[PDB]
């Protein structure tokens, strides 16, 4: 890594977090290859023989950890360590038959919500696939729940070395939608076709969007259908590419504002020497998303809580 | 959504809020305690003779981020401690000349001021001293003794001194070697020494090298000198001052001999007078000066405007915008504060240098406020 | 017959004699009086504190022709004033460091040594103290209080402390810290402080960036410490001082662990084994020694030696060629008179470096005799 | 022009006698131009509109003057004054009819000078043209003086413009060369047929070897001759060239060791700082001297004193 440039810094005390979401990273398939440096010198360069293989991906790990564990524990004042990770998150797979079956229980749970009501004269709801003898729409016996549209279970085939995927099999409804009382025919229930797996390449199931219903139409509607899975990327960095990762010998400084006890900002300027444009730079990144709604890199929401991140040059004197 | 900090960096801070206005104002705290125990810089000595040492090592000779300059300089401008009066016009002298202006006892240099000497000029026992290393006596013998004089002669030094009868011809000499070349002059009364003082800075203020003298001529006599009138020659004049320092007179006198109505920059008292220098559009910008000097008035003691006298070329030459004096020791004038914030920019002022001890703490806070820091 | 003079000359300097010989003799003397006035320099203050800080800012971020560094260093080495015993073998790291060996009283951290510290690392209020800005503490708390070690870290320092129970255990912090990377070590008696200043020049020699370490060790023991055994492992060991110093028993101690037999370098008195580390081939080549530090023997008080350790380090890195220390506070040794005659070239000396106070001037003049300066 | 190249430095006390020496030397022909500079900067060039016409010399000579002299004359420290002079000895003339008379009556204090004895039994010397009765050379009544061999006195058709000749006129003589009471006929003696003239064409009259006696044969005596005029190159500097001149605002510093009092060789060093390798050097130059035969540029005999010149950095500390 190079000072300054796109990447995370990671302070000593977390190293060890830092180093398992590597080895989680080359386990679940996202990291091809982690370069690894101690200072600014090339050390190692950590990758499994075949991704393919669970064996090689685990013994990567361990090289990983073997190599770095000493040198990260016992860094020294001006010492770092930087990884140069080659990811891919469309590469990425659930290795656990336990999460993928946590997640069947996620849907599972599920079952019995109601998608779509009951048919009113005043509201459109679940009717009858055939009409009564006046030639009008007769209120269905049961509500649409998720149970109805589709059943919920791991894909046969799934391997810790290839990965587990959760699958979702399309039920069967005779029932439609309509109004009671209604001369019109009930609307076939369109039923999840596509987005019927779940890998997790890189991704989460959003439950807001799936297993959901899209009435077409409005006031007159003409088309009812129930979304598959439909994901959210679990991050906003781009799904390939390279990361920079440095470890440093810092201390973190947690200064929550809304705490009953903090460093003032007197204190903070007190204790260390800011790089003016550092600040000036943040300042009107604050300002520019107090007033106009300009969102930057520089001031974020994280954890329900608005933060900024200063490096200081260093100590200030007196 | 992070960098990748410096290995040498001692702290990863991060400033979390719910509120992103409670957030906006620490980060603005931050901010000005930031550039203030950055910006805000006391220079004294316990003496007024070390004070000027202090700001000739700052400035002089200096690594410092704001010194005049980074390499060994060839000009002293020296003037006698108490004397206040024989020195009075030296700033611009030292200004164009790249010289700090150091204070010494008149009968014995003081061993810190020789050290000082030696090290702004960069003076060794291995190395020769070359004709080039020069030193300016502004005042006669009462000011700066021959001593003295001599004493610098004997370190190897050349040695000038600019020196007349009293005040006026004493000024006339410094004038003289600074040069009346941009057709500009300023004239300031016998008594008006805060006056001087208030227009040095402006004074120091070069352009294409060449530095503006200043005349101090008698306030309540019917006309100038004959030396004064001649080396005013046909320039433009402005009088700093009201009457009692310089009269009607006088002004007369100056407009007859030149031939060229002369303005006057004044008010009812040395600190109105102060900020009118500041409030004058041909000397200071308005909302484009950023870096400001304060120094004491002089109105417990006259002599204690020296600090400022040692200030003044530095502040003409502050970084790349000129900055001025204001002169208060225990309070700032209501003129004054005025002054100020018409001067300063909406962002707010980037430096403030206090110069010596006993200037109180009300009027830098006040200061601070001004400018926003 | 004549060449054109630069502009800046004071002067025409036309010697002339009836005689060659006269003129010669002329000329011979003007090349000694002329190189002695820039060659012979002292470097000294008041206290035992100023001449340290004298010597740091000479040789340490200076631009002096004969400096260590012209930037600012990244490293302080600090050293009781007093405890002479606990920063004895301190030379060697703060020559390995690039940095200033200072003295600081035990319990308050010296003004002026706090001033020296911000000069030679060039620390500032605008600027940041980042985690390379190292100061070493060579002793317990008994020499440098945890209220001075408290202090420095106040001021946004790095403070690494080298100690340990005693002398020998404190000196093995420091020894271990510089590293015994050539197989090559000193061993010196726990009461052998004059001793240990007449190798700390040589101890302080660089090669490949790697000074040579000093240890201590109980003089009079069975035995030399496991600490002592471990650290010096398989190396050349050269004991400087006589057996009453370290005694027959600790020679073959030492012998037995490394398994290599040490030499010895001693004298019957403190000045003789001063000589003899000059004399000594390992350390100092014949007719190849043209610079020359002086210092106090430390017969009159022990504790005076500590202007030789602030020294020794400037002397192992000095120009392009070591320099000894000679200890002599009153009067010149036989043996090092001898000494030095057979360690200069025919030429003579080319630099005279008298460190402190109350050295007596015909130890000097001395000097300047066997040096022909 | 440059400061370390071969010419010479007038201290400020000696700038009229130099700017003489220019001017006599634009008026006797012998400087074709000079190129003055003010410190740096070039600010004039002084010549001759044709060098044959003395009115034109005398001119340049006088603007050469009114050029400099308030310069020179209030010379500050720092301050210099450069002259480039183009020269060339052979275009050197005797512009003066003062000067070539000044020769003549110098020619003339000889006039007196015995060069050649009456001769005796045993030493050769002027006898008489007839022998005696017997056959043998008698003693001449007169020795050989000057005054036989040559008058002296301006040739005719000289002037200002193209300058003055002094002229050597043979005289006669009857008395010859031998010994009295030899046999052999007494030898003629030879006048000067050649070397008549001279017009100081950037030489001067060699009187070790003007005007002198050559026997030749030794023993037996064969010829005898009397030389006219045998010149020498007044200086050992080339005869066409450009010539370095700079004025300085330094003192000249007189430090004779003969004298009563001087400046010791400390109180010297004390005043000034010395580059030592200019010490070194000249040193050397002097030891080689003394010990060698070995001459330098650095060492020189002037006016029957060895000296060296020293241009101090400059003055000491303290």
């Amino acid at each position: 890594a190079t000072t300054g440039t796109q990447g995370y810094t990671v302070v000593k005390n977390d190293w060890k977090k830092a180093v398992k979401q590597l080895q989680d990273g080359l386990k679940d398939n996202s990291i091809g290859k982690i370069t690894v440096s101690f200072n600014d010198g090339v050390v190692g360069e950590v990758a499994p023989k075949s991704a393919n293989k669970k064996a090689d991906r685990d013994a990567a790990a361990e090289k990983l950890y073997n190599l770095v564990n000493t040198q990260l524990d016992k860094l020294g004042d001006g010492d770092y360590v930087d990884f140069s990770v080659d990811y891919n998150l469309e590469n990425k797979i659930i290795t656990n038959q336990a999460d993928a079956e946590a997640i069947v229980t996620k849907l599972n749970s599920l079952n019995e919500k109601t998608l779509i009501d009951i048919a009113t004269k005043d509201t459109f709801g679940m009717v009858s696939k055939t009409q009564d003898s006046e030639g009008k729409n007769v209120a269905a016996t049961k509500a649409l729940k998720v149970k109805d549209v589709a059943t919920f279970g791991l894909k046969s085939g799934g391997s810790e070395d290839t990965g587990y995927v959760v699958e979702m099999k399309a039920g069967a409804v005779e029932d439609k939608y309509g109004k009671v009382g209604d001369s019109t025919a009930g609307i076939a229930i369109n039923l999840p076709s596509t987005g019927l797996e779940y890998a997790g390449k890189g991704t989460t199931i959003d439950f807001n969007k799936t297993l959901k219903v899209d009435v077409t139409g409005g006031s007159t509607p003409s088309a009812v259908a129930v979304s598959g899975f439909v994901t959210k990327d679990d991050t906003d960095l781009a799904k390939s590419g390279t990361i920079n990762v440095r470890v440093i010998n810092a201390k973190e400084e947690s200064i929550d504002i809304d705490a009953s006890s903090y460093t003032s900002a007197e204190n903070l300027a007190k204790r260390y020497v800011f790089d003016p444009d550092e600040i000036s730079e943040a300042y009107k990144a604050i300002v520019a998303l107090q007033n106009d709604g300009i969102e930057s890199n520089l001031v974020q929401l994280v954890n329900g809580k608005y933060q900024v991140i200063f490096y200081p040059e260093g100590k200030r004197l007196e | 959504n992070d960098t990748i900090a410096s290995q040498d960096t001692p702290a990863k801070v991060v400033i979390k809020a719910n509120k992103l206005k409670d957030l906006k104002d620490y980060v603005d705290d931050l901010k000005t305690y930031n550039n203030t125990y950055s910006n805000v810089v006391t220079v004294a000595g316990e003496d007024r003779i070390e004070t000027a040492i202090e700001l000739s090592s700052k400035y002089y000779n200096s690594d410092d981020k704001n010194a005049i300059t980074d390499k060994a300089v060839n000009d002293i401008v020296l003037v006698g401690s108490t004397s206040i009066v024989d020195g009075l016009v030296a700033s611009p002298l030292a200004s164009e000349k790249t010289a700090p202006l150091l204070l010494t006892s008149k009968d014995k240099l003081d061993s810190s001021v020789k050290s000082e000497i030696k090290r702004v000029m960069n003076l060794k026992s291995d190395t020769g001293i070359n004709t080039s290393k020069k030193v300016y006596l502004a005042g006669g013998v009462n000011s700066i003794s021959k001593d003295v004089e001599n004493e610098l002669k004997n370190m190897g030094l050349k040695v000038t001194r600019l020196s007349g009868e009293d005040r006026y011809e004493t000024s006339l000499a410094i004038a003289d070697e600074i040069g009346l070349d941009n057709d500009k002059a300023f004239v300031v009364g016998g008594t008006g020494l805060a006056d001087a003082m208030s227009i040095a800075p402006v004074a120091s203020q070069l352009k294409d090298g060449d530095a503006t003298p200043i005349v101090v001529v008698d306030g309540k006599a019917k006309e100038i000198s004959d030396d004064a009138k001649s080396f005013l020659g046909t320039s433009d004049v402005d009088i700093i001052g009201g009457k009692n320092s310089v009269s009607k007179e006088i002004e007369e006198s100056i407009d007859s001999a030149t031939g060229k109505t002369p303005d006057r920059i004044s008010g009812d008292d040395r600190q109105a007078t102060n900020a009118e220098v500041l409030k004058e559009d041909d000397y200071f910008t308005d909302g484009e000066v950023v870096n400001y000097f304060v120094a004491k008035d002089g109105s417990t003691k006259e002599d204690q405007l020296v600090d400022a006298l040692a200030a003044a070329p530095i502040a003409g030459r502050f970084k790349e915008s000129p900055a001025p004096i204001i002169l208060a020791t225990d309070t700032l004038s209501s003129d004054q504060n005025v002054a100020v914030s018409k001067a300063v920019p909406k962002d707010g002022g980037t430096n403030l240098v206090q110069v010596g001890k006993g200037i109180a703490s009300s009027v830098i806070n006040k200061m601070k406020d001004l400018l926003d820091m």
